[PDB]
RNA sequence: GCUACCACAUCCAAGGAAGGCAGCAGGCGCGCAAAUUACCCAAUCCUAAUUCAGGGAGGUAGUGACAAUAAAUAACGAUACAGGGCCCAUUCGGGUCUUGUAAUUGGAAUGAGUACAAUGUAAAUACCUUAACGAGGAACAAUUGGAGGGCAAGUCUGGUGCCAG
């Protein structure tokens, strides 16, 4: 995928679509985010558009993977990145209020 | 209201360096000793464009006109409308907006309308090609002039569009202590109303001049027929001088008086071009304030620009003093090491500053 | 599910009748009225036919 | 083949845990400042007996009477500022959270992870998370070794599960003579001996200090004269940290919990508690602790009596007396409004540019480590051109970088201050921005915290800690409506972000800050305290902020699609304001404000799509505009002479309850049960 | 003392805040408003969209 | 260990003077991450002038979801009230039957745990034993995932009314 692992660090660098109207879409759950072993950006999931608000910016994600299974109605073919962990910490434990974010 | 300066010396740059600051200021004695004392119409209207791009800034003005008190506020911008007074022309009404566009809430959007040539201030091609390279450099991307219709000395109804998009957080300090290699010679040379004659006379004026050197010289030629030709005829003529590599640019441009004739104004400008070269230093003499406020306002870091003894005057003198006043902040001066010269590197300590208006 | 707690699945309840109008008793919602309008709709078919 | 593969798989996933976010250090490289570590803990976990038994390891130095901060020297290159931060103090907690970089976290055995180590935790983990060290103490009254290991093993675990996991942490037995046992007590002095540190933005953009010693400078005549009312000038002596103060006079500062100065006087001070090699170093170009406020030695002074144990064209330019020409007339031997430069008249020019010579002689892998580099790189030219000039540089226009000890006198300093100031608190300085010192309303987003109880109010006060100031506001908490309006709320939902709106000082967007309830000892009981997170967003000076309301007017005469209306409004006049407009209707059916009435003052006729019945009602949405109060409060509570139970603005449930008052309610408002009946038509 | 004063008139301000947030609502901030709630033609001298 | 010559390196009163283990534990090597600077020579041996002294050799404990083995978090009743429960089909539909309830209630059994204790041991820890306490749901409050629905005087968007998303 990004070469070598399977997980890939990167910078937040932008909120693809956080202007969008309706809420929990695929252009309102994207981000864009720059690896940093090549200083390549590209776009990439988060989960959940409440972990899109604890995704903030210039902040050390670590990304996946997407693995779709089937076709889904209203998901942006192309994506393929998600976000797993948001500066050391994780975003599921983050959401489910195991954890905090630490800066 | 704290920081007390005097006359009518250095206006719009006072204005700019009290708005980047955040120090309140207070100009008195504006042209105490005359027949009508006070401010100008330019001046006021100045005041209404800051006004009008900022917000929540004070400013007021004494019943004498001569004291003007200002009390900065955050740089908003977006898109607007300035209708100049013909006093001076858009040149004059851009160039603060060149040191304040990037650092703002929101892009610069701003259409102006008047005169759009002066003896005095900046002409738009010159403004363009002299000043936008130098942003360029210091690291904003996507800033841009268009020209709807030129107009010309004394009727105008010419109408500017400047915008200007990247919104950077602070300049990226530069460090320049080299002599450019200048790689060719271009120009233009543009007319309202009056003949491609005229136009080709000045160009093989500006040719004739500049036969006597190596590099590619190219002069395009610009008439403007039409309903974007404004009011009053007029032609004028800019120059500019460019390395490549390094992409910096040197330029001088000057306009045709009332019954001039265009191969003597061809002449004039490649002269005054050429004297700019000479008395050049990686930057021109009229570009230094604005790449000198940069490096002061780029992050907390020694910047370095190589400069020349000749480009050392007055003006300099008085920009270094103003600055050292309002942001307390000094100019160290080395010499380089090289005789056959007198280069001097500045080297600026650029202030902690940030684009603290900004959204995310 | 897929990614949805109870709270953002809350069930909110829904409001009934203002006092001072009890005599024109039970304020009709969206439900009460698609019954209407279906049933005028079908009536309507038929005088037309 | 496979062994290949599978540490070509390994090796890959390590280099991608190794990369970074390239940050810059500035930190001195040379004469680095003493790091700052503070203890934290309930007020009976021993944190004066463990920091009286630290000092007396790591100096050999018996030391009564703990109090104030404290730099000892450790190694040959690291010197070390312990501070004990009291339990009773919320804002002492938050000075700490901000200034400290290694936290010594005592935590009680016998008793399990009390409220205010948590608040410590999240408060500095929202500030930025320093290098935080877990002590536990008291492990000699578990009376069996299968309790004290499971006490053990569970304290463990949930501090792993607080910080990063294999956070280790050192049990101590016994407070057996004053002091702990000498073996665990030398393998955590070597621990934090080599610590090492990371990169914090706060610290790496503001510069500030931690002032050792304190005096005040008026005369006591000045004193009789004008009657003990008058502001104090007062020094204030320590170290520097962080980024270089500035070496102008006039400076604005915060010092934390007193208020907002410029300094007046700032003099440059050698350390009198130098590093060995800074004095192997003075030595060869010749040829043991500082604490002034607590004892050392066995001599300790009061306020003014003693207790003692029984036994060059640069500088012409920058001159402002001289006129600009003399400075140029000097060096060799006008205005900026005309943008062109003067110049030569044109027959001269051409007579001189015959020639062309003169100027024909002029004429013609991994990006982390490539932005580290880049970053090295400047940092290294910063050096160099430093070094270039010692007297007129590193004075003045670099400032006074970290490391180096500073005095720093002031003005209009309050006597309640000066008076009630006891030693056992810290005292902060930060330096801060114009940003920071302008004012206006911030938009922030934020929750409720995870393990607070109530949710939090609109336009309800909210004590909050924000860049260095402490102040409390009205925030208003609002949404938006799908990213259309600004529309407020009542009340901040309980498990996820709403934005929020308040007045206060000006801070850079993307700052975190975090916001607590009731600050008094008098008042914490035993909830968690900490209130609301979140990071502030953007800056303005004015918002626009909606309240949705809705008129409501009943139908008293219907038809088929068209039905006039009662009770919205009152006038003709008010009805040809609003005609034309869209209504809907409880029931879902949309129509049109249509035209006024006449006879009856302020019945309309309105058109809608399907025959109105006479049970429904009518609405008007509409969105006035609501605007944020301008409460600000600092706390100033070392101002105060208690310095706990600083109280402020009440809350609205307290106020109700101690005016004696009832929570409003519309029972027509109240939800009921429906059980409506199925319904035929003929 | 300056910070006496300071304080005294901080106290002035939070005894009419405190008034303010125990007293009745503004009929524009409620919601839900009648021509029976409001006062008369407040809506032509107020301006909502 | 000694003597030269190379290299770092320590103290001073300036004449002079001294210096080098990833064996055992504990660190640094990134700014982001992991077992105690514990106990003993009581076994196994070895060394001596030798029964007795010594031995980070070896042994004993502490640490942890790398792996590996065994198995708790409940069992047995007694009611009360209801009439529906489950299976198959692409469609009409078909097949079968004491089932359903956050509804009441009774005594019994027990170890996680806390310990008189004794055993274990160089001395302890753990295990194996056993007096005393120790079970009714907030007690003694097991997880991690996956598939569905519908609710508002809520918000947003498209439309050939009342619809669609
Ligand atoms: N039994 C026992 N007592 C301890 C232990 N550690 C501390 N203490 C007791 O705690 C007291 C020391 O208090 P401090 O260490 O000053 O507590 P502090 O919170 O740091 O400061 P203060 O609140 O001012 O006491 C002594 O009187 C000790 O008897 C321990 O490990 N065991
Ligand atoms: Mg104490």
């Amino acid at each position: 995928p990004f070469g070598g692992s399977s997980h890939a660090k990167g910078i937040v660098l932008e909120k693809l679509g956080i202007e969008s109207k309706q809420p929990n879409s695929a252009i309102r759950k994207c981000v864009r985010v720059q690896l940093i072993k090549n200083g390549k950006k590209v776009t990439a999931f988060v989960p959940n558009d409440g972990c899109l608000n604890f995704v903030d910016e210039n902040d050390e994600v670590l990304l996946a993977g997407f693995g779709r299974k089937g076709k889904a109605k209203g998901d942006i073919p192309g994506v393929r990145f998600k976000v797993v962990k948001v500066s050391g910490v994780s975003l599921l434990a983050l959401w489910k209020e195991k954890k905090e974010k630490p800066r | 209201k704290y920081t007390t300066f005097q006359g009518s010396q250095n206006f719009r740059l006072r204005i700019v360096l009290a708005t980047l600051s955040g120090k309140p200021i207070k100009i008195e004695k504006i042209r105490s000793g005359d027949l009508n004392p006070g401010l100008k119409d330019y001046e006021v209207s100045f005041l209404r464009l800051i006004e009008s791009v900022t917000n929540g800034s004070v400013i007021e003005i004494s019943y004498t006109g001569t004291t003007v008190i200002y009390r900065p506020g955050i740089i908003v911008g977006g898109a607007s409308t300035h209708i100049c007074p013909s006093s001076k022309p858009v040149g004059y009404f851009v160039e603060p907006m060149l040191y304040l566009a990037p650092f703002s809430k929101k892009k610069f959007s701003i259409l102006f309308k008047g005169i759009t040539a002066s003896h005095n201030d900046a002409g738009i091609e010159a403004i363009k090609w002299g000043l936008m390279p130098v942003m360029e450099k210091f690291g904003v991307r996507e800033c841009a002039l268009h020209t709807l219709k030129r107009g010309s000395p004394p009727l105008g109804g010419g109408e500017v569009h400047l915008v200007v998009d990247s919104l950077i957080a602070q300049p990226i300090t530069m460090h320049e202590i080299d002599r450019p290699i200048i790689s060719s010679i271009t120009g233009v040379a543009y007319s309202t109303r009056v003949s491609p004659s005229l136009v080709n006379r000045m160009i093989d004026g500006a040719k004739k001049v500049l036969k006597n050197l190596q590099c590619e010289v190219n002069i395009t030629a610009d008439v403007w027929r039409g309903e974007n030709s404004g009011k009053s005829p007029g032609w004028g003529i800019t120059l500019v001088a460019q390395s490549k590599q390094k992409g910096w640019s040197y330029f001088a441009e000057d306009i045709g008086d009332a019954g001039s004739i265009p191969e003597e104004l061809g002449e004039k400008v490649a002269c005054q071009l050429l004297e700019e070269i000479s008395k050049s230093a990686a930057v021109g003499r009229n570009q230094l304030p604005l790449a000198i406020v940069y490096m002061v306002i780029g992050k907390e870091d020694i910047g370095r620009l190589r400069i020349n003894k000749e480009q050392i005057d007055e003006r300099f003198i008085i920009l270094l003093r103003d600055i050292k006043k309002i942001f307390n902040t000094e100019v160290f001066l080395k010499p380089v090491d090289e005789a056959d010269n007198e280069d001097m590197i500045a080297t600026i300590k650029g202030i902690g500053f940030t684009n603290t208006s900004k959204k995310i | 599910a897929k990614l949805v707690h109870d709270v953002q699945k809350k069930q909110h309840r829904e409001r009934s009748q203002l006092t001072s109008r009890s005599r024109y008793g039970f304020l009709e919602k969206h439900k009460d009225y698609v019954k209407r309008a279906q049933d005028f709709h079908r009536k309507q078919s038929t005088l037309k036919v | 083949p496979g062994k290949m593969a599978r540490t070509m798989q390994r090796s890959s996933d390590v280099n991608e845990r190794k990369l970074h976010v390239p940050m810059v250090d500035r930190t001195p490289e040379d004469d680095p400042p003493p790091f700052i570590v503070a203890v934290v803990g309930p007020p009976g976990t021993g944190k004066t007996t463990l920091i009286r038994s630290l000092v007396r390891r790591m100096t050999k130095s018996t030391l009564n009477d703990i109090q104030g901060p404290i730099t000892v020297v450790s190694g040959k290159h690291r010197r070390l500022t312990f501070l004990e931060c009291p339990a009773d103090d919320l804002n002492a907690m938050i000075d700490i959270a901000k200034i400290a970089d290694l936290v010594l976290l005592l935590i009680d055995g016998n008793f399990g992870f009390e409220m205010e180590t948590m608040e410590f935790l999240n408060i500095a983990q929202h500030h930025g998370m320093p290098r935080v060290l877990g002590v536990a103490t008291h492990l000699d009254l578990f009376k069996s070794q299968s309790t004290l290991r499971a006490s053990k093993k569970r304290l463990k675990h949930r501090f792993w599960t607080e910080v990063y996991q294999g956070a280790k942490l050192f049990y101590l037995s016994g407070v057996i003579n004053g002091r702990y046992p000498d073996r665990e007590i030398l393998n955590l002095s070597r621990f934090i001996s080599v610590m090492k540190f990371r990169p914090l933005k706060w610290r790496n953009e503001h510069p500030y200090m931690l002032a050792d010693r304190f005096t005040d400078l008026t005369h006591p005549e000045l004193i009789e004269t004008q009657g003990l009312q008058i502001d104090r000038k007062v020094a204030i002596y320590g170290y520097l940290h962080g980024t270089p103060l500035p070496s102008a006079p006039g400076t604005r500062v915060h010092i934390a919990g007193v208020g907002d100065f410029s300094v007046a006087q700032i003099e440059k001070l050698p350390d009198p508690c130098p590093t060995p090699f800074y004095q192997q170093k003075l030595d060869d170009f010749e040829r043991l602790i500082y604490a002034p406020m607590s004892d050392v030695g066995g001599v300790l002074m009061d306020k003014d009596a003693v207790y003692i144990d029984i036994g060059n064209i640069g500088k012409l330019i920058y001159m402002d007396n001289i006129s600009p020409e003399e400075c140029i007339r000097r060096w060799r031997g006008v205005d900026l409004e005309k943008f062109v430069p003067y110049f030569d008249t044109f027959e001269k020019l051409a007579k001189k540019w015959k020639s062309v010579d003169a100027i024909k002689e002029r004429f013609l892998d991994t990006w982390y480590e490539l932005q580290k580099a880049k970053i090295s790189k400047q940092l290294e030219i910063n050096n160099i051109e430093y070094q270039e000039m010692t007297p007129e540089q590193r004075q003045r226009i670099e400032g006074f970088k970290a490391g180096s000890y500073v005095r720093i006198v002031f003005e209009k300093v309050p006597m309640e201050f000066v008076k009630n100031f006891n030693p056992k608190f810290p005292i902060v300085m930060g330096g801060l921005l114009p940003t920071e010192i302008k004012f206006g309303i911030v938009k922030a987003r934020l929750r409720r915290h995870r393990w607070h109880k109530k949710i939090l109010k609109t336009n309800d006060p909210l004590v909050l800690s924000l860049g260095w100031r402490r102040f409390q506001t009205l925030p208003i908490y609002t949404t938006t409506d799908s990213r259309t309006r600004t529309r407020m709320l009542k009340y901040t939902p309980e498990h996820t972000y709403c934005n929020a709106a308040f007045y206060g000082p000006l801070c850079s967007p993307n700052t975190p800050f975090c916001g607590v309830q009731i600050v008094a000892n008098s008042d914490t009981g035993n909830g968690f305290r900490i209130a609301a997170t979140g990071i502030v967003e953007e800056i303005d000076v004015n918002i626009e902020i909606v309240k949705k309301l809705k008129l409501v007017g009943f139908p008293y005469k219907i038809f088929k699609n068209t039905a006039f209306i009662k009770d919205m409004f009152s006038s003709a006049m008010e009805v040809a304001r609003f005609e034309g407009a869209q209504i809907k209707t409880v029931s879902g059916i949309r129509g049109e404000i249509k035209r006024a009435l006449s006879k009856p003052e302020g019945h309309y006729r309105a058109a809608f799509e399907d025959k109105i019945l006479m049970s429904d009602i009518v609405i008007l949405r509409s969105w006035y505009p609501v605007r944020v109060k301008k409460f600000y409060n600092p706390v100033t509570s070392l101002l105060l002479k208690e310095k706990t139970e600083w109280k402020g603005l009440r809350l609205t449930g307290q106020i109700r309850a101690a005016m004696n008052l009832e929570t409003p309610s519309n029972p027509d408002s109240a939800y009921h049960k429906i059980e409506r009946v199925e319904r035929h038509f003929n | 003392s300056s910070f006496e004063k300071q304080q005294i008139e901080i106290r002035k301000q939070i005894e009419q805040l405190e008034n303010e947030a125990v007293a009745e609502k503004k009929w524009s901030l409620k919601g839900e408003v009648k021509a029976k709630d409001r006062p008369e033609d407040a809506l032509l001298t107020e301006e909502l969209e």
